[PDB]
């Protein structure tokens, strides 16, 4: 639309007994000239929790303005209630939403188990070459994977897929795949999967030599 | 009260798609019907609105050139037509008055394509790469499992699955749209 709705954090770690707070900052003041301020909160079909800062049917949430800075506080989280929260505006045409805050369960920090796999003989046989790197059971979700070929970072052609929170471990697993052509895969000899995570000052580095 | 949308729609790039939103349990002309877009990990976006009682429509300008909104009193359904479709229109589209469950639109020129199954072999971690199939979805079983959400790339899907054993392992991939089952033994 026009007004930008910046939400933080992207993922808010929660503990099922404790409070929780999220923020929503607008590009422009939501204070309307009719006196009212049209800020809502949705939970994800999507259904809204709050209008203007009052609840209306949820309830246990808050609920706080104003101007360009807004917050949503849960006095005590439950597993209800685990999901994405979007803020919303109508100053203001057109209505815009925020990027959403996803709530996940807070667990002890864990480093990923990194495994790197070269292209199989069958795929090279078909003229393609994919290098696969598994980053398994880590917390929190935030993680950074970097691919290096002969010591030089490769950005193009990398697809990353994350699981959701496990619900048994409360960990995440992610997959990183670097797809080359077969011709350029044989053009290099060192393939490196480098993972940077909060659980270490130094990146976990797994590699193989073609 | 409820709004009925189909679960999924598909379209090749450059064509048009008509998304339906059937109403029941309330008088159809008493509520404006809004449409919303949600790209994966991209917030929600308001597309526009229609007043069923007179067919007046209004649009977010970002979507006005691509979206045509109509409503049918006789059948209590609303429609959004999306034109000149691009890979950036692959998204979930909701109608709202209460919401529909959303329609997942996938833009792709691909035909039904069985996956290629590639074994990923060196606690030992094994996996297999399931690449270049269409459409979703696919069932990978093993004989600690992590199955990773597929990503749409150039009209085709790729996904991966991993298994961790303590130290014969095979992964089984079933693609019902093409009625294929592949089993790959690992080195």
């Amino acid at each position: 639309g026009d007004v930008v709705m910046t939400q933080t954090p992207l993922t808010l770690s929660v503990t099922i007994g404790q409070p929780a707070s999220m923020s929503c900052k607008s590009s422009q003041s939501l204070l309307d000239r009719d006196g009212k301020t049209y800020l809502n909160w949705f939970f994800w079909r999507l259904i809204y929790l709050v209008s203007k800062l009052d609840s209306g049917v949820p309830d246990r949430f808050t609920g706080g303005g104003s101007g360009t800075d807004f917050t949503l506080k849960i006095n005590r989280v439950e597993a209800e209630d685990l999901g994405i929260y979007y803020c919303w505006q109508g100053t203001h045409f057109p209505q815009t939403f925020g990027g959403g805050t996803k709530l996940d369960i807070k667990r002890a920090d864990a480093a990923p188990t990194v495994s790197i796999f070269p292209p199989s003989s069958e795929q090279l046989t078909s003229g393609g070459a994919s290098v696969v790197c598994f980053l398994n059971n880590f917390y929190p979700k935030d993680i950074n994977v970097k691919w290096k070929i002969d010591g030089s970072e490769r950005q193009n052609g990398v697809l990353n897929s994350w699981t959701d929170q496990d619900s048994k471990d409360s960990t995440y697993s992610m997959s990183s795949t670097l797809t080359l052509t077969k011709d350029e895969y044989e053009r290099h000899n060192s393939y490196t999967c480098e993972a940077t995570h909060k659980t270490s000052t130094s990146p976990i580095v797994k590699s193989f030599n073609r | 009260v409820q709004l009925q949308q189909p679960g999924a729609e598909f379209a090749m790039p450059g064509t048009s798609v008509k998304l339906s939103c059937k109403a029941a349990g309330y008088t159809f002309t008493s509520y404006w019907i809004h449409w919303l877009k949600q790209r994966p990990g991209q917030g929600l976006e308001w597309i526009g609105e229609i007043d069923p009682s007179d067919s007046y429509t209004n649009h977010n300008q970002k979507f006005r050139g691509k979206s045509t909104l109509t409503a049918d009193i006789s059948s209590s359904t609303a429609y959004m037509q999306l034109s000149s479709l691009t890979s950036e229109d692959s998204a979930v589209y909701y109608c709202a008055a209460f919401w529909g469950q959303g329609t997942t639109l996938t833009v792709s020129s691909a035909k039904t394509t069985p996956p290629s199954v590639y074994p990923l072999a060196p606690s030992v971690t094994l996996g297999c790469l399931v690449k270049g199939y269409f459409p979703e979805s696919v069932t990978v079983t093993w004989n600690s499992v992590h199955t990773f959400p597929a990503l749409l790339q150039s009209g085709l899907y790729t996904m991966s699955s991993s298994v961790t054993v303590p130290s014969t392992v095979t992964c089984s991939v079933a693609h019902p749209a093409s009625s294929t089952t592949v089993d790959k033994k690992l080195e």
